[PDB]
């Protein structure tokens, strides 16, 4: 990065931290969240690995970059597959017409359990890629399938723990 | 649909008209109100008797000559004069 | 000889639901609504279905919306006249079939705020109940009677149009319950998770909620003052917090969850 | 989810246990197992907080000391006393030895108790409960959360639930067990109500936490889902049901609806009055009038009907007075009593009566369980044989500590302490990964046939009018003063109603809340348990607890202090009669700690 | 096989209540400021 | 319609689809781009806006009060009104 500004380790600990918890800590599921924040992530992120470079094998600040690398990968991943989810949503409810009274009513999904299909299959792969993000994987993927569940009658693993 | 006059969307309707209308006419009324203030101050209008007298009379005072001004009649009670050779 | 409407789908057929009349003599039925379904259901049309099981009004099941008010049909009364009466299921609801509703999203949004009492220190040995006084015990009287019937959380519009976003008058009534009582010891993590733009916030004070509360309560009240105390007690660390306990939430299974 | 395809689409699943209830006794249990560290899957018609349990009111009985001093100990004998000496007292000395800690754990996952002056959890004084074995006064053991106990227990059970993050199949309608050819449970089978596919749940133990049958009668307190559905897949698996006949009536149920006020009215205060206006409780058990056992009270009532000192224009009930009790008590110990009369009974309790008259309320027989939980298969050599793999809790069980009559706030407290055991024996028997359990080849094949001829059915007789001609036989052939003349005519009635469900018919024929079809098979559980219900008691010559005989008007311990089993013959309800055995009572307590309770005259 | 259907919009029959129609009118206040502010515009224009 | 069914979901923070998240952030970007632009508006106004009566405003300065220091003698009734 391009700058000449200069940190300490100490500080240099307490912007990773800071920031690795911000990410964590913050509502995925919302997706103004992401987009009003993201913005404000990346630019942080790229200051903060400059100046955690050196430390990159120490003992108190290497892990904490590990998370937060792995955070914003499965930030993105989720925001990603919730994002498609989001859309099938939408082409569904426009599908009702105008007061849910099929006034204007749209084209319906043709393949909509072949999506679900699709859509399972991403969510069990972030499962098995992010471990450690199960909470966050639940909250923004896993509650958007159920969404659909109502919709389209399909099957998932977890469908039992969501009341289906 | 299933419509019933008790429905949160007529019902909002008639509050919506109930508390607005009000105060948008008045609102409105006051505008037009100071815009009559205004008109009145800058050409208030002023009635003649006789239309031919008083054309006469304006062509004397301004001493234009009345064969070239074209005088027209556009309402019952609206008369106007206008230039004959204006580009 | 009372005129009643029932809202009908098949889920097989998947036909264009619609409106079924039925004449019942209110005098060999009961004064309550659901005593008038189960007439129709044993008597002219058992193909209805609907779900039932109190007839107290403490479970909670039977939660319909009726002449467009939503309440329990077992402590709503048949109001006859010459107007046939209207039975619907919840609105804005996915129907499974006839008036049995489609709960599901609710089930899991009330699991998301773990209403269970959370402590620091696990009990010691020899220690008998938690201390708790009878007027922090009064704070909790309004909160712990609800019966999840579900019938504010359909009638709040931004629940309507964000269902998937906004926990609902219901939700949040219960997790102010557990940050209003005293024992538990996780207030600030509770309320840092619940103060969310669109968890609490998309409430706009519509009050639909405590009108057609079939118990009386009064959410409205309630989600106004965690508002309230909320806006008091933010702190700068509140995410930080937020982020905490998320990692100590990372070997639960799925589902639900604080997050 | 599996797939296979017997006929229809059938979903394998393995655990290691499989819990079938969701109400109190099932809640417990599933978090229990969870806890222990076992895969658990709970299986439940209804989602959790709506089963029965939410509708208990009065309480949880504990040996606490925050009212009075008080021992478990006593406590334990005023249950064998109530149970007139038709309970196990092995069963009962685990139940009362666990009811204080079992309380405090409630307490500890969040439970709302009301709270005394110095914050300890506040008891009241409920009927059947005394001191000193019997010498001293009224015992305050019932804890309590004002009018709204079960729904307190039940929503804190549902929270420890979450907590563990236990497996909830919710709304799926649990059809026959699994059975090995070895006598083995293996499992239950199961119909998914939103989806309509079936599922075979394949365990290496098996809970049935399912609740009792009593909507068999016509005026009940039981919810409509109440149809004892456990106990006709017990019964259909020939396995065996304990002490049918015993049916409990509580003496205070407001007339005509059913709905029930809170034995707490009387613990508060509350009295009984005639036509006379006099407290007739006096008369019957004069020690404790309004506070006597249940039984006692219920057929004081009924007697006093019977003499034509009725209240109302009828002379068809009897009423509660609460009105001289003060309104600040009234509103803060029994709110919900007020409302439910205010709505119903259309009656004011701070200025007028209530009207109230006996109704069926808890049923003490169920299937047969020792003081571990595990179900019973009694042989002539050994009399407490257990299942393989099978256990009960709850009301769906009958492991005697109710015996003949059941002592008010003691139920809840069964769910908890026997919930609770069932997973620990459970997690004994099985460790916390094991090899799957290998159903049989043909498991559900019967099943299947049954419920797919069913779904098919087309007959001239509907569900709902033979539905209403069982409970009208059992309302009238089985009161609460029962006449052997009116029982042998009952069990020819029910003998008969059993052959026409042959003929039983529904219109309806899709698999998504077919209510039509799953009240039709509900009805084969009502119907098989309220046979035997009526078999048991007229084979019962005497009149003990609930169960009581005019023509017998005696109890007799030498030739009748027996539990009596009864057995379906073949699984069909409609091809099977009713076949009777009985086995000895366990008198001897477990430990030394509690002694013997000699039987004696029971007075109250 | 199955599927379950989508009710309505709830506008169309929902009971009113009078706390809730003061709330749009609380909510709309703005868009008629808006509203008389370009009336006002307009008249200015097109008017005398 | 058919969506597709053969999309290939993001995997981490360098392997990236294009989606409406990514699209709804360059909107954000490009309304507040407008709202740097749009402000050039009132700023312009405030810079460039004079109030004055006429052209003899400045000329009196010139000639009558150079320096904005010489005293005028007041008489309130002319700004007054009455
Ligand atoms: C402490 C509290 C403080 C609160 C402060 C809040 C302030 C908010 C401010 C909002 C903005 C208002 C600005 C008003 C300016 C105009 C007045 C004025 O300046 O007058 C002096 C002066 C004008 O007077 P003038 O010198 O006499 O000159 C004459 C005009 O210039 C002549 O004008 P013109 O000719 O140039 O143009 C005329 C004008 C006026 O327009 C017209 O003339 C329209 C005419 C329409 C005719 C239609 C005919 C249809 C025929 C139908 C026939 C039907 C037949 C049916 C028959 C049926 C038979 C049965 O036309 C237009 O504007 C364009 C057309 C209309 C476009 C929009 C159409 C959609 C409307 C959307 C409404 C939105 C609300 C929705 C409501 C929903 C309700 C449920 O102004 C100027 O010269 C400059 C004008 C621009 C000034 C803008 C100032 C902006 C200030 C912004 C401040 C923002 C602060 C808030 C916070 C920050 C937010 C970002
Ligand atoms: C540390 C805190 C920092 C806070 C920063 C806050 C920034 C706020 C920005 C507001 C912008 C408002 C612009 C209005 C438009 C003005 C246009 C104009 O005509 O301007 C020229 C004219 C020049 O006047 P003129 O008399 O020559 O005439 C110009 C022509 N007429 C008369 C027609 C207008 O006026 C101004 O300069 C306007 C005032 C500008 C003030 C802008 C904000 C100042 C912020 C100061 C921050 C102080 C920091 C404290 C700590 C310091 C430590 C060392
Ligand atoms: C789609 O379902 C919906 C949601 O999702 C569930 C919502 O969230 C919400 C909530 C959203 C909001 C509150 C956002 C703001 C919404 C607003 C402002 C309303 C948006 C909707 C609309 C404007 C409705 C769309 C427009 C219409 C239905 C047209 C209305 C006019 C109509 C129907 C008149 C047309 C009549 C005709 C053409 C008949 C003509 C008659 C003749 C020719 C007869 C001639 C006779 C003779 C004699 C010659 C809504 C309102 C909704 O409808
Ligand atoms: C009005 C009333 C008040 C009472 N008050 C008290 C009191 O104050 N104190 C007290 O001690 N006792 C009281 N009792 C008795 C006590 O509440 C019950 O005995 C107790 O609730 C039984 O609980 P349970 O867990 O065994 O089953 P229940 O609560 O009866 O429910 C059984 C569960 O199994 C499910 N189930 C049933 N059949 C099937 C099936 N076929 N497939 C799948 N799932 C099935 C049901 O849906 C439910 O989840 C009261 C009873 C009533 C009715
Ligand atoms: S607040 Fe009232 S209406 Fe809403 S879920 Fe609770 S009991 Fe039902
Ligand atoms: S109706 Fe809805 S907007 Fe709030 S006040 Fe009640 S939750
Ligand atoms: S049936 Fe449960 S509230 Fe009415
Ligand atoms: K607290």
């Amino acid at each position: 990065m391009l700058t000449v500004d200069k940190f300490t380790r100490a500080e240099a600990l307490q912007r990773a931290s800071n920031l690795y918890y911000q990410v964590l800590g913050t509502n995925w599921e919302d997706g103004l969240n992401l987009v009003l924040d993201v913005p404000f992530w990346e630019s942080e992120l790229e200051k903060v690995d400059h100046m955690c470079e050196p430390y990159l094998c120490d003992d108190e600040i290497g892990p904490i970059i590990r998370n937060l690398h792995e955070t914003v990968n499965c930030m993105y991943a989720c925001e990603d597959v919730r994002d498609h989810i989001n859309e099938l949503l939408e082409l569904s409810s426009r599908a009702e017409g105008v007061m849910g009274s099929g006034a204007a009513a749209s084209e319906e999904v043709e393949n909509m359990p072949e999506q679900c299909g699709m859509v399972t299959k991403a969510y069990e792969d972030l499962l098995a890629r992010y471990p450690e993000h199960h909470p966050k994987i639940e909250q923004t993927v896993g509650h958007g399938l159920a969404v659909l569940r109502q919709l389209e009658k399909f099957n998932f693993k977890s469908s039992h723990r969501y009341f289906f | 649909m299933m419509l019933r006059y008790d429905s949160l969307l007529w019902q909002c309707t008639l509050a919506a008209g109930i508390w607005f209308i009000p105060q948008d006419v008045a609102a409105i009324s006051a505008f037009l109100l100071y815009g009559r203030s205004k008109s009145r101050t800058i050409n208030q209008p002023v009635y003649v008797d006789n239309i031919d007298t008083a054309a006469n009379e304006y062509f004397k005072r301004k001493g234009l000559d009345p064969t070239k001004m074209i005088m027209m009649r556009k309402s019952s009670k609206i008369t106007e004069i206008r230039y004959g050779e204006m580009y | 000889m009372q005129t009643f409407r029932v809202y009908r789908y098949d889920p097989l057929l998947q036909d264009k639901p619609h409106m079924q009349e039925f004449n019942i003599d209110l005098a060999q039925c009961g004064p309550m609504i659901l005593d008038a379904l189960i007439k129709i259901k044993a008597t002219q049309d058992s193909t209805l279905a609907f779900r039932r099981s109190c007839r107290e009004g403490i479970c909670g099941s039977c939660a319909m919306n009726i002449n467009g008010k939503n309440g329990l049909a077992c402590l709503q009364y048949i109001e006859p006249g010459a107007a046939p009466i209207d039975i619907q299921p919840l609105p804005h609801t996915y129907v499974l079939k006839d008036l049995v509703p489609d709960l599901s999203n609710f089930y899991n949004q009330y699991k998301s705020i773990e209403p269970f009492l959370k402590r620091r220190r696990a009990k010691q040995p020899g220690e008998k109940e938690y201390y708790q006084s009878i007027e922090d015990r009064e704070k909790l009287d309004g909160m712990y009677e609800c019966n999840l019937c579900a019938c504010c959380m359909t009638s709040c519009p931004s629940y309507w149009w964000n269902p998937e976003y906004y926990l609902g008058p219901a939700v949040l009534l219960q997790a102010y319950r557990w940050i209003a009582d005293s024992r538990d010891e996780f207030t600030t993590e509770r309320m840092a998770w619940i103060n969310d733009s669109m968890r609490l916030y998309r409430c706009h004070g519509i009050m639909n909620c405590t009108s057609c509360c079939p118990k009386g309560l009064d959410p409205a009240k309630a989600i106004a003052k965690m508002k309230a105390a909320i806006a008091a007690a933010y702190e700068p660390g509140w995410t930080k917090i937020v982020a905490q306990e998320s990692i100590a939430n990372k070997k639960r299974e799925s589902g639900m969850m604080y997050a | 989810a599996a797939g296979s395809g017997t006929r229809y689409a059938v979903h394998d699943h393995f655990y290691d246990a499989v819990v079938v209830g969701a109400g109190g006794a099932g809640l417990r249990a599933a978090s229990g197992l969870v806890a222990h560290g076992l895969k658990t899957a709970c299986i439940s018609k209804v989602f959790p907080t709506r089963s029965h349990t939410v509708a208990a009111q009065g309480g949880i009985n504990a040996a606490l000391g925050n009212m009075t001093e008080d021992d478990w100990r006593w406590h334990a004998y005023d249950t064998v006393k109530g149970s007139d000496w038709l309970g196990d007292q092995d069963a009962i000395e685990h139940m009362c030895r666990l009811a204080p800690q079992v309380v405090l754990e409630l307490e500890s996952y969040g439970l709302p108790f009301s709270r005394t002056k110095e914050g300890k959890i506040y008891q009241r004084a409920f009927g059947g409960q005394s001191l000193k074995f019997g010498k001293g006064g009224q015992a305050y053991r019932c804890a309590a959360a004002a009018d709204r106990t079960g729904h307190a227990i039940l929503h804190t059970l549902y929270g420890m639930s979450l907590k563990y993050d236990c497996l909830f199949f919710i709304e799926y309608f649990a059809l026959d067990l699994i059975m090995d050819q070895d006598g083995s449970c293996k499992g239950v089978i199961a119909m998914s109500m939103e989806d309509g596919s079936i599922h075979r749940f394949g365990a290496h133990q098996t809970v049935i936490a399912t609740g009792g049958y009593g909507r068999a009668y016509q005026s009940c307190t039981s919810a409509h889902t109440c149809t004892g559905d456990g106990g006709g897949m017990v019964s259909r698996a020939g396995l065996p049901l304990q002490d049918l006949e015993f049916v409990q009536f509580h003496p205070t149920g407001i007339f005509p609806a059913g709905c029930l006020m809170t034995e707490g009215c009387r613990g508060e205060g509350g009295i009984l009055r005639n036509s006379e206006g006099e407290p007739f409780m006096a008369r019957y058990a004069p020690t404790a009038k309004d506070l006597a056992s249940r039984d006692v009270v219920s057929r004081a009532m009924t007697l006093e009907i019977r003499e034509g000192r009725g209240v109302g224009p009828n002379k068809d009930h009897i009423y509660l007075h609460l009105d001289h009790l003060p309104a600040e008590t009234l509103r803060e110990r029994l709110p919900g009593i007020s409302e439910t009369a205010k709505i119903f009974a259309g009656v004011d309790v701070t200025k007028e009566p209530i009207p109230v008259l006996p109704t069926v309320h808890y049923n003490m027989g169920g299937i047969p369980t020792n003081w571990k939980a595990q179900c019973l298969n009694p042989t002539s050599s050994d009399p407490n044989k257990i299942v393989p793999g099978l256990l009960a809790a709850g009301e769906a069980g009958s492991a005697s500590v109710h015996g003949a009559n059941r002592l008010g706030a003691n139920s809840l407290l069964d769910l908890v302490v026997f919930g609770r055991t069932a997973a620990d024996t459970v997690a004994e028997i099985v460790k916390p990964n094991s090899p799957p359990v290998t159903l049989p080849k043909d498991a559900g094949g019967g099943t299947i046939d049954r419920f797919d001829k069913i779904r098919h059915a087309k007959g001239p007789v509907s569900t709902a009018d033979l539905r209403s001609k069982l409970q009208r036989t059992m309302q009238t052939r089985a009161p609460v003063y029962r006449n052997g003349d009116d029982l042998k005519k009952g069990c020819e009635e029910v003998r008969e109603i059993m052959k026409e469900y042959k003929d039983v018919g529904i219109k309806d024929r899709t698999l998504v809340w077919n209510t039509d079809l799953i009240e039709t098979l509900e009805l084969e559980n009502l119907i098989t348990q309220a046979a035997q219900t009526i078999v048991s008691g007229e084979a019962r010559k005497e009149s003990r607890g609930a169960h009581a005989r005019e023509d017998f008007t005696e109890r007799d311990d030498k030739k009748w202090m027996k539990h009596s089993l009864s057995y379906q013959t073949k699984p069909h309800v409609e091809e099977s009669d009713i076949v009777l055995k009985y086995r000895p009572v366990v008198d001897q307590p477990l430990d030394s700690e509690m002694h013997h309770v000699p039987p004696a005259k029971r007075v109250y | 096989s199955y599927k379950s259907a989508h009710q309505e919009t709830p506008l169309t029959y929902y009971r009113a209540t009078q706390h809730a129609t003061s709330s749009i009118n609380h909510r709309l206040a703005y868009i008629n400021a808006v509203f008389v502010i370009w009336v006002c515009d307009s008249l200015n224009d097109v008017d005398q | 319609a058919r969506v597709p069914e053969d999309i290939e979901f993001t995997k981490n923070r360098y392997t990236r689809r294009y989606n409406l998240a990514t699209e709804d952030r360059v909107k954000l970007l490009n309304w507040n781009a407008f709202c740097i632009a749009v402000t050039a508006l009132p700023i312009a106004y405030v810079y460039y806006s004079w109030y004055e009566s006429s052209e003899d405003t400045d000329m009196i300065y010139r000639t009558m009060d150079p320096m904005r220091e010489a005293k005028a003698d007041y008489y309130l009734p002319l700004l007054r009104g009455h």
